[PDB]
């Protein structure tokens, strides 16, 4: 039973939520290999852990840059939530620590690369291919939302493909435990629900809208609302007129009309019948939800595996030193990390 | 075509998150 599965999942999460793990490794325990990505207050590096010889993705955040960008509480949220959760399609936080200058989250490394990369290269996914990935997100949000968590940055750039061709969700920087409404303007322009743009309080329904955007983008090869500047993207979302490619199946268009629904009383995922409106839709008629969770379903695409440590499915970035000041920065702000 | 317009746009690369 989904209900009883989720109930026990909540008991597991709550214990870790209320007593967060802290300071479970040190920088000098890892060899730094290669930068795999960069953001505004941080980067992600491939590292090797000397004691096990395991490869990980180590997220390094500059505390001073976090403070400037007003992301203190969001960073505390990210680490606190990630050490507490456990789901087959969420990338696992293995260790966390901090030093004078930086915060570190060490995650399982996913060498297959980002969905973004494969999607842009291949162009678009067929409906069964898209449906297989969407299913995993539907179950992931069902899990997260049951824990009162909103994810708030669904996009292909945050979805990695593992060695079995299943999805791993990355980047919890905007994830938040909230019962009721919240107000932060955050996300990525193409993926923002109209509520967010119009500066209303919003809730987990913004994740289900984001799923509509992702499904459209996977099946079409471009998002439903695009332009050269974000302001132009926002104008399009709030009008919310969507046009579907002629190749979209009838069922797909009807699912997307219900996900990309400006009206919250009518948006799927939000309604009295919850996720089941989504799960029991015709577009998902062929989906065996248990087998997906169990990873028994055969994946449409398996990444080229060139070994442990391989970074060929990732782009190249400029390397930059990991500087650690001799003085502690921002000690009070990040005390609980 | 819509594909052509997307590919000619400045938002075919990795998209940055926003916040206030
Ligand atoms: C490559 C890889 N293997 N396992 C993981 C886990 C987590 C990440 C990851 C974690 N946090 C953020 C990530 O960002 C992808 C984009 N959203 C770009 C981005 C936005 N903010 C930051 C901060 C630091 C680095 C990258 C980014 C990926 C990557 C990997």
């Amino acid at each position: 039973s989904v209900k009883e599965f989720l109930a026990k999942a909540k008991e597991d999460f709550l214990k870790k939520w209320e007593n967060p793990a802290q300071n479970t490794a040190h920088l000098d325990q890892f060899e730094r290999i290669k930068t795999l990505g960069t953001g505004s207050f941080g980067r992600v590096m491939l590292v090797k852990h000397m004691e096990t010889g395991n490869h990980y993705a180590m997220k390094i955040l500059d505390k001073q840059k976090v403070v400037k960008l007003k992301q203190i509480e969001h960073t505390l949220n990210e680490k606190r939530i990630l050490q507490a959760v456990n789901f087959p399609f969420l990338v696992k936080l293995e260790f966390s620590f901090k030093d004078n200058s930086n915060l570190y989250m060490v995650m399982e490394y996913v060498p297959g690369g980002e969905m973004f990369s494969h999607l842009r290269r291949i162009g678009r996914f067929s409906e069964p291919h898209a449906r297989f990935y969407a299913a995993q997100i539907v179950l992931t949000f069902e899990y997260l939302h049951s824990l009162d968590l909103i994810y708030r940055d669904l996009k292909p750039e945050n979805l990695l493909i593992d060695q079995q061709g299943y999805i791993q969700v990355t980047d919890f920087g905007f994830a938040k435990r909230v019962k009721g409404r919240t107000w932060t303007l955050c996300g990525t322009p193409e993926y923002l629900a109209p509520e967010i743009i119009l500066s209303k309080g919003y809730n987990k329904a913004v994740d289900w809208w984001a799923l509509g955007v992702l499904i459209y983008e996977m099946a079409a090869g471009y998002p439903p609302f695009f332009a050269d500047q974000p302001i132009q993207i926002y104008e399009k979302i709030v009008s919310g007129k969507v046009r579907f490619p002629s190749h979209f199946s009838s069922d797909l268009k009807d699912l997307l009309r219900n996900l990309l629904q400006v009206d919250l009383t009518k948006r799927f995922g939000n309604l009295k019948n919850g996720v089941n409106d989504i799960k029991n839709h015709k577009w998902f008629a062929t989906t065996d939800w248990i087998a997906i969770y169990q990873r028994k379903v055969e994946a449409p695409f398996i990444p080229k595996f060139k070994g442990p440590g391989d970074t060929s499915n990732f782009d190249d970035y400029e390397e930059e030193e990991i500087r650690v000041s001799i003085n502690e920065k921002c000690g009070k702000e990040f005390s609980e990390f | 075509t819509t594909y052509a317009d997307f590919i000619a746009s400045g938002r075919t690369g990795r998209r940055n998150a926003i916040h206030d």
